[PDB]
């Protein structure tokens, strides 16, 4: 809706930084609204949905078990490990690591999962093979958040991420069980409270994943809709702003308010 | 207020669950789910989440005692002087005092500390985060840091990111 585009452009001028935006109809794939949809932005932790989609694809094909226990050690830990730092003795199952990576944005969880699938290059090959020739993960946590200007490593485009999220959640790529599990993890997101969720009315469905990075980078991908079911994909990225985390949060939340008001 | 580094230092091993909630402010805190029977308390927004502390307990009992303290972005180093050269001088087997003398007495904060045999100190584990002059950040990721970990007060390993 053009009022949301007005809000996105206003968020741009208030942050002093590029904002990328797309609304996709979930079932048809039709682009409903967009701004800078074919410019590159750092994914930050939004890649962890794609990571666990790859993990689930391995489960589908019998190459992985969600119940498999991974024992890791202090040398595996990287900055921001709220779940994994509490299970050095007992380890964590693959299911528990995807839960921690998606619902808590746990960085060690994501690195352990990257190791199980063979690394960022293999995630990129997975994306390539499902027809996304834009999104690329090149590094591990935490370096992938560096957001160097004009650096295409660890970036996506809003349109590419939106289309790829649609294929993961509704396409035939994942089995029905894995489609449901990935959506369930995203619906159980614990860390994106101040973003789209703060504008969401009662009775609506949302499954999302946020990200934050260096140089003011911030973003969210979501499947949301009224009547307790997802019916659109929304992707919002920004990078380059010197504004505070609260102000970047508020700008994304206000885009969400406009998105929901003019649904 | 929210959870803070001051509150983190005031909470001690052996405190009950109620003592922890009283110091942290229970409205900041949660248990269950991903955190099990630990108590997890949030501070200011940071990264993709919030500065936080996580307090582990000997059991799920109401009289359970703190046997583990973890934090992220609540503590800041008082005088960060770590460098890659100093990191290179840190050797497995060093005591905590030998490490601190090597990397700088004000370069480190406690990442996690756990007493698996509480109230005994046997097998105590300690993770420090240590920072170079501009490596610490309270709201973004670190830009020059090391993880140094100990068992029974003896350095077991080290890892660094972005030191020069």
């Amino acid at each position: 809706h053009p009022e949301t585009l007005v809000k996105v452009k206003d968020a741009e001028d208030q942050l002093g930084a590029r904002v990328g935006y797309i609304e996709l109809d979930l079932n048809s794939g039709k682009i409903l609204e967009s701004f800078r949809p074919e410019e590159r932005f750092p994914m930050m932790s939004t890649f962890k949905v794609l990571l666990c989609g790859a993990v689930l694809s391995r489960v589908d094909a019998g190459q992985e078990q969600l119940g498999r226990r991974i024992h890791y050690s202090q040398n595996d830990l990287v900055e921001y490990s709220p779940v994994t730092e509490k299970h050095l003795t007992d380890g964590m199952t693959v299911r528990e690591l995807c839960s921690a990576a998606i619902t808590m944005s746990d960085n060690t969880a994501a690195n352990l999962l990257l190791t199980t699938i063979g690394g960022p290059k293999e995630l990129t090959a997975f994306l390539h093979n499902m027809g996304d020739h834009v999104t690329r993960l090149d590094r591990w946590e935490p370096e992938l958040n560096e957001a160097i200007p004009n650096d295409e490593r660890d970036t996506t485009m809003p349109a590419a991420m939106a289309t790829t999220l649609r294929k993961l959640l509704t396409g035939e790529l994942l089995t029905l069980a894995s489609r449901q599990q990935l959506i369930d993890w995203m619906e159980a997101d614990k860390v994106a409270g101040p973003l789209l969720r703060s504008a969401l009315p009662a009775g609506w469905f949302i499954a999302d994943k946020s990200g934050a990075g260096e140089r003011g980078s911030r973003g969210i991908i979501a499947a949301l809709g009224p009547d307790g079911k997802p019916s659109r994909i929304v992707v919002i990225y920004t990078t380059g702003s010197q504004a505070t985390m609260d102000e970047r949060n508020r700008q994304i939340a206000e885009i969400g308010a406009s998105l929901i008001k003019h649904w | 207020g929210v959870m803070t580094g001051a509150k983190f230092t005031q909470i001690q091993f052996g405190m009950t669950r109620q003592q922890v909630l009283d110091i942290a402010g229970a409205e900041n805190c949660e248990t269950g789910g991903s955190f099990g029977d630990s108590i997890h308390c949030r501070g200011h927004a940071a990264g993709d989440y919030y500065a936080y502390a996580t307090f582990g307990f000997t059991s799920a009992a109401a009289d359970a005692k703190v046997d583990s303290k973890s934090q992220w972005k609540l503590l800041a180093p008082s005088a960060p002087t770590l460098t890659l050269a100093k990191f290179n001088q840190v050797t497995v087997g060093m005591t905590r005092a030998q490490v601190l003398a090597t990397v700088g007495q004000g370069s480190c904060t406690t990442w996690s500390e756990y007493y698996p045999a509480y109230p005994s100190t046997a097998g105590v584990t300690l993770s420090l985060s240590c920072f170079d002059v501009d490596g610490y950040s309270s709201t973004g990721f670190y830009r020059g840091s090391a993880h140094l970990w100990f068992t029974d007060g003896v350095l077991q390993g080290k890892r660094q990111w972005d030191l020069v």
